[PDB]
């Protein structure tokens, strides 16, 4: 069992979400719902991130070279952050009402996509833009929005995002195809961090 | 995983079966001895005894048949070798 | 007159396709090894 | 020079080579420099720099003519006809205009500039016109791998698509001449296409032919196939005639023109008519 | 097999096979003469240049310029580029082709990936060095051509200046791309892609300009403007003055040359006997000329301007009166003011010798070479030699400091090329390091 | 763009030369402020599940949808006034 | 045997010192291009529907995920927004994307 | 195009034969011996493959990029293939 | 190639037999499908047919034997499956 | 002695790591990460003993004298001998 700043009190620490680290099994994020993401290692705690304030509805952990640490809330803002200094590294400026989930694979080089509270699933190319979506799955006409998105740990191109509908559709998706020196991203997101 | 047949001495209708045998019982253990004995069982039931399984990554064999009672394949990166002999 | 030459016509990759066919299906037939 | 080669003639390379030395040479030597020799100078750097620029001009030109007459087309052919006119007409204006340099050169820069947007549009032209060509020729090495007894439908749809981008071309304000020469090579390189696939029907004939069913009994009593072994040698004959009738309808690029440019290779490869045939009777014969 | 998609792969196995053999065949103190004189295209050219590489120590490229002779009835640019090596046997290895006169040519100090040049009417050219033989026009007994660039003659701009060249020199300076900014429209890594060094060229106006632009993804044709290769442009241009305190009263340059050690840093000479100092960055670092213990003017008209390849940035210049100057960069006077031998005629051409020692080389009219060697001797010339077959036209040191060799191509008047290697002289190397370090600090 | 290179465009010099992306801009953000202004009026009074915005709070009641609502709705038209005054320097564009 | 080690690493480092630097930057041909693959065209969509049919009509999904080990095996639940706090809601929905997985 | 690339290649005097091995061991074109050429194919067909193995092994995001052996006798060097890969023997001496 | 019996139904006799022919074939042969061989022919040889032979590394099987026809052992690294069927 | 020249080569810019195989897979010196250190020297290992034995196969009087195997990833050269081989990685980049 007791994460707690300032006991018996208005001292209620509840989260939405929790995130951990493959590089260690004492590292994780709470997506508390104060709104700013808590570290915690157990209870100890070390930074509370400022960038992101709204209530988190979603947390992810960082892909490899633990680094780009996600927290997403009511801002409908996608904020990364480097656990080491907790700087804001980069804010997805979506202007949609919600997010509700978001896709990772550290498999992958330095991707990102993300199911948002419109019906869209958008997809980013690290190494080409950052706030223009390169990929984007719609919905039908009058679809309501999707309220989820994962995808297989086994890779083989399986995504599944699912529908105000009692429905799961899978996608087969190319576009994040390997190649060697998509590793600059990681590059590019220190010095933004350190400057 | 992908099913790829090599070689078999076997009805197109059992070999089918056999895939499908392998496929649900390397969908439910990860010990190759526990897959090879619901493979044999199975057939053994369905085909007549006396079936014998062979499940592995790395084996060479030689062994006699029974005439369409052979067959030899992979899923994934697992050979499976499945006959009648007795 | 059959002018195999074709001196009056020009392609660069139809022509160069068509001498890799001539000699891959021209030994083809041969091995074939056909009684007729 | 109408042989694709265009030249500046500069008149006064002398005035121009002296005048550059003299005021060198007599700045460097601490001597006065007259009036009249600044004035001139000054007017010679003027003329040094268009002829320049002129051989600029005429350097782009020759390298788009290079690139042009690989191909001949008559589109682009009449196009750089065009463009000399443009020269040729220029040429007349020298009456007034040959000392524009003189007076004042701001004249010519936009001469040698219009001049050249002339030859640029004629060098885009060009390129998209090859773009065509090579669609052209992506087509043609796909026909030429067309199986003639199973795939019919492979040369109705190609040869209608070779038509539909040709036409498409031609809506695009292009002269006779020009789609005249390209029907002409094109069909030629369509014969070469069908030619290959046509030899090698002629050879497997006995191999890719829809098979036929028989029943073996003893009609009264006596071996014999139903249908009958007569009848199913006639229509191993019509199957193999079929085939060879096939470069006799063949709506090549420019079905305006001639058609023999096809059926020719049915006389100039009959000899394949003796491996058909003897194939044919050993087959008989395995049947038998 | 029958199809064209699967011989793709049998073409680009032969493209390494013949990449790998080119490779395989790069195997290896008086007169010991060698020739390589084939005369497979230079049957009636006349040799006019001679330039040496720095990525091969062991290459070496001949200009020859056609006469009105047309040894070959076909279309014969009159302007070639030979390139060959060494140590290869008879035989040039490639050529470049261009239709106006070409001059003021250099390599690529990397890697052999372009080769420039600049044209006798102002304009810039680059060859594409590492491209396959294949659309150029070929001939028998074989030997294939190879032309391909996208001059500064085609889509019209400034950087031209309509002015003659007179140098070109590769600028090492690209030390960009330290990120690509995080919000991309502000990004200016992505216009750097591939830039490894720029390539600088001075007219005579006393214009300097520099650019580079290095692209691979591409196809047959484009539909901007260009030749029908897969090509770079000259899209990127930079433009920096001269003659400020120089400059009837319009004066001009003769030549440049640039400061290995720092390439930003560079000098340029005059006809009326002066070499200004500049650079790129801070221009006002030391913004000083060069000038003897002299007076008035003296415009010897200056014309070789060279480096010395060592630690100690000293620049050397030789003028039509056969002086020549060692002008130290951290000094306006110059170290050593020797009168060559033979001053009666003027310098033709100069030269450090790559070699341990500081040797240096000079040529003259009578084609008699004079060699110093200050680090054992005083300022008289330790060696020299003349020719019988005299008019020289070019000549060119090359060697590498470990293997090691030392050469001198020679070539004459007479359309011949030359070359022999005297390799004692190579290095001590003990004793060459103990006078350089007294020459330094006497 | 502006965000990111503020501290650059609110100098003399480079405001002035962006002197007609700025006024651009600042028609946006009028617009942006516009649309703002309907979408609250249509749904203030939250009675389709539209206007109110369903969250997994909703077992409290509709409280816990108008406050997160409308925190957005004031976040995002208060940024836009803020950016209007750094960029702009207060010509008649931003007093409107 | 250290000293026989050694002499080992001696041969081996005359060789490989002067080898590997002159391969390192050969800069040999360069045209590579290998996929092993058919180039897969635009990203495709709807290649599998899993639902229980009468419960999806409706519900909605909230979870899903994919089973590591069994990659086939794909997991859905759907359920009301609503309610959640008493009555049994909905079911859990599994579908394999394996052999015969036709339905 | 491709076959005077091939009849070039073994012009050069490094050179001591070429073979196209098309279907996993089965030729079509060779310079060489009949008993060699097939020896040859199947050696490195096996032998490359065994290569790529070793990569993935190494790292289960690459494949091989190109592969040589060398030995007294002759060198050989095999380059990655979808479908077939061509095989070329050299003397390094 | 240590030889380590870990179960048999075999006399002591023909477990000897086992080792020392599989000892033979892995000194004579390098490939898992020939050292298998060698195995089972020399058994249908001396004790009748029908023999099988399994060698490797790495498998699971599940067979039928007949009654005092069975023995699994290792040499070094690789097990052998040895016995009668049919 | 044999100590410094391996640091020098760790020191050229090409070179990732070096290994030292002795017996039979299993090294005995490294400047690598452990789990790397075995990674390439047992499947440096297997492969070594495939090249070696196509040499002989190829050629019945002939051992090898050098294999390099190149990747996306990275490349790795090894050399022959007569009790063990040396393995350098290097990045072509």
């Amino acid at each position: 069992t007791k994460l707690k700043k300032h006991p018996r009190g208005e001292t209620e620490v509840g989260a939405t979400a929790v995130a951990f680290s493959s590089f260690d099994p004492r590292l994780f994020i709470l997506g508390t719902e104060g709104g700013f993401p808590l570290k915690c290692s157990l209870a100890p705690a070390q930074f509370t991130f400022s960038p992101h304030g709204g209530p988190i509805y979603s947390v992810s952990c960082s892909p490899f070279h633990r680094n780009l640490f996600l927290s997403a809330g009511t801002d409908g803002h996608v904020h990364l952050y480097s656990m080491l200094q907790a700087p804001p590294l980069t804010s997805l400026q979506l202007s949609l009402k919600y997010l509700f989930a978001v896709r990772w694979s550290p498999v992958r080089p330095l991707v990102f996509a993300a199911a948002s509270g419109k019906g869209d699933v958008q997809l980013f190319d690290l190494q080409k833009s950052s706030q223009k979506p390169t990929v984007l799955i719609k919905q039908t006409q009058d679809e309501s929005p999707v309220y989820c998105l994962e995808f297989n740990s086994q890779q083989t191109q399986l995504l599944a995002a699912g529908d105000a509908q009692g429905t799961v559709k899978v996608w087969q998706l190319s576009t994040e195809f390997t190649e060697q020196g998509p590793r600059e991203a990681e590059d590019l997101d220190c010095l933004a961090a350190e400057v | 995983r992908k099913a790829v047949i090599k070689n078999a001495d076997m009805s197109e209708e059992m070999q089918q079966d056999s895939v499908e045998c392998a496929t649900q019982a390397l969908e439910k253990y990860n010990i190759e001895k526990d897959i090879a004995a619901h493979i044999k069982k199975e057939f053994d039931k369905k085909y007549n005894p006396t079936w014998h399984c062979i499940v592995g990554r790395n084996f060479g064999s030689y062994v006699t048949h029974e005439t369409k009672h052979f067959i030899y394949f992979y899923l994934g990166q697992v050979a499976i070798l499945l006959f009648k002999s007795g | 007159i059959k002018d195999p030459a074709r001196d009056p016509q020009y392609a660069e990759n139809e022509v160069d396709e068509m001498r890799i066919q001539k000699d891959l299906e021209l030994e083809q037939y041969k091995r074939s090894s056909s009684k007729s | 020079l109408d042989s694709n080669d265009g030249l500046l003639k500069v008149h006064y390379s002398d005035r121009l080579v002296i005048l550059l030395r003299e005021v060198r040479q007599l700045s460097a030597l601490g001597f006065v420099i007259p009036a009249k020799i600044q004035q001139v100078a000054n007017i010679a750097q003027k003329f040094c720099k268009q002829a320049i620029i002129l051989k600029q001009v005429a350097h782009f030109y020759n390298s788009i003519d290079q690139q042009m007459i690989q191909s001949q087309r008559p589109m682009m052919l009449q196009s750089a006809l065009a463009f000399e006119q443009i020269i040729k007409n220029s040429k007349a204006g020298s009456g007034g205009k040959s000392q524009i340099t003189w007076d004042n050169p701001k004249e010519l820069e936009g001469y040698i500039q219009k001049l050249q947007n002339a030859a640029e549009r004629l060098a885009t032209e060009n390129r998209k016109l090859r773009k065509w060509h090579t669609t052209f020729c992506e087509k043609v090495v796909v026909l030429m791998n067309i199986d003639l007894l199973r795939q019919q439908q492979r040369w109705k749809d190609g040869l209608q698509e070779l038509r539909t981008g040709l036409a498409t071309v031609e809506a695009q304000g292009f002269q006779a001449s020009d789609m005249h020469a390209w029907k002409q090579h094109w069909n030629h390189q369509l014969y070469k296409a069908l030619e290959h696939q046509y030899q090698m029907g002629l050879e497997a004939l006995n191999e890719n032919l829809p098979e036929i069913n028989i029943d073996l009994t003893y009609k009264q009593g006596r071996l014999q196939f139903r249908p009958p072994f007569e009848e199913i040698r006639a229509k191993y004959y019509r199957e193999m005639k079929r085939f060879i009738g096939i470069p006799n309808q063949f709506k090549g690029v420019g079905e305006a023109g001639d058609e023999s440019i096809f059926s020719i290779m049915i006389d100039r490869n009959a000899s394949g008519f003796l491996t058909i045939f003897s194939k044919a009777e050993d087959l008989f014969r395995r049947l038998s | 097999i029958d199809t064209p998609r699967l011989c793709s792969f049998l073409r680009a196995a032969c493209q390494v096979m013949a990449v790998l053999l080119e490779e395989d065949r790069l195997a290896a103190s008086d007169s010991s003469s060698q020739l390589n004189t084939s005369l497979p295209f230079l049957q009636n050219r006349k040799v006019s240049s001679l330039h040496t590489s720095r990525v091969q120590r062991q290459m070496v490229v001949s200009v020859h310029d056609l006469p009105e002779k047309s040894f070959v009835p076909l279309l014969d640019s009159k302007y070639v580029l030979c390139v060959w090596d060494i140590w290869q046997p008879s035989g040039p290895q490639k050529v470049l082709i261009c239709e106006s006169q070409v001059t003021c040519c250099c390599l690529s100090p990397l890697k052999a990936f372009l080769l420039f040049a600049g044209t006798a009417h102002g304009s810039v050219v680059v060859w594409d060095l590492r491209e396959d033989s294949r659309l150029h026009y070929s001939v028998t007994l074989f030997w294939t051509f190879r032309t391909a660039t996208f001059s500064t003659d085609g889509i019209l701009t400034s950087v031209n200046h309509r002015s003659p060249l007179q140098a070109v020199e590769p600028i090492s300076t690209s030390v960009h791309k330290k990120q690509s900014f995080v919000l991309s429209p502000f990004s200016t890594q992505e216009e750097m892609s591939g830039l490894s060094f720029h390539i600088a060229s001075l007219d005579e106006s006393g214009v300097l300009n520099v650019w580079v632009v290095v692209e691979l993804p591409k196809a047959d044709i484009a539909g901007s403007i260009s030749d029908l290769g897969l090509m770079p442009g000259g899209r990127v241009k930079l433009v920096h003055s001269a003659l400020i305190q120089l400059g009837w009263g319009t004066t001009q340059t003769l030549n440049v040359k640039f400061l290995p050690s720092d390439p930003n840093h560079f000098i340029i000479g005059t006809d009326m006997g002066l070499i200004s100092h500049g650079t790129r960055q801070d221009l006002r670092v030391a913004p000083k000329l060069f000038k003897p213990q002299q007076h008035g003017i003296r415009p010897v008209k200056v014309n070789v301007i060279d480096f010395s390849p060592f630690g100690e940035p000293i620049f050397l210049a030789g003028c039509s009166d056969g002086s020549i100057r060692l002008h130290q960069l951290s000094s306006a006077f110059p170290l050593l003011q020797w009168d060559s031998s033979t001053d009666s005629h003027a310098v033709t051409g100069l030269q450090w010798s790559p070699t341990r020692p500081a040797v240096f080389l000079v040529q003259d009219d009578t084609s008699n070479i004079y060699i110093w060697d200050l680090l054992q001797s005083d300022l008289g010339p330790v060696a020299k030699q003349q020719v019988s077959p005299n008019r020289l036209v070019a000549m060119a040191a090359v060697g590498e400091p470990e293997g090691s060799f030392l050469a001198l191509v020679l070539a004459r008047a007479s359309g011949s090329i030359d070359i022999q290697h005297l390799k004692r002289r190579w290095a001590a190397p003990e004793v060459d390091e103990c006078n350089r370090l007294r020459l330094l600090l006497q | 763009a502006f965000l990111k290179y503020k501290e650059l465009v609110k100098r003399p010099t480079i405001s002035k030369e962006l002197m007609l992306e700025r006024e651009t801009l600042l028609a946006r953000l009028v617009d942006s402020i516009k649309d703002f202004r309907l979408d609250f009026e249509n749904r203030c009074r939250g009675i389709p599940g539209d206007a109110s915005g369903p969250l997994s709070g909703k077992n409290l009641s509709e409280v816990v949808n108008s406050i997160v609502w409308v925190r957005q709705l004031e976040l995002k038209v208060d940024d836009t006034i803020k950016i209007a005054e750094a960029l702009l320097s207060d010509l008649p564009g931003f007093r409107c | 045997d250290i000293p026989r080690l050694a002499a080992f690493l001696r041969r081996v480092e005359a060789m490989v010192i002067r080898e590997l630097n002159k391969n390192w930057q050969s800069h040999a041909f360069d045209g590579f291009e290998v996929n092993w693959t058919e180039q897969q065209q635009m990203v495709s969509c709807l290649y599998t529907l899993g639902y229980p049919p009468a419960q999806a009509q409706g519900l909605h999904v909230t979870s899903i995920s994919w089973n590591s080990t069994g990659s086939v095996v794909a997991c859905a639940y759907g359920r009301l927004d609503h309610g959640d706090w008493s009555t049994l809601k909905s079911f859990v929905c599994a579908w394999n994307l394996d052999r015969r997985d036709l339905r | 195009e491709v076959e005077e690339t091939l009849k070039r290649l073994q012009s050069q005097k490094g050179v001591q034969g070429i073979i196209v091995v098309n279907t996993e061991g089965i030729p079509i074109k060779s310079t060489m011996d009949n008993p060699t050429t097939t020896q040859y194919a199947s050696l490195m067909h096996s032998f490359i493959l065994k290569a790529r193995s070793t990569v993935r092994d190494i790292d289960p995001q690459n494949d091989l990029t190109f592969l040589r052996i060398r030995s007294k006798k002759n060198e050989i060097m095999v380059a990655p293939d979808k479908d077939y890969f061509l095989i070329v023997i050299q003397n390094p001496t």
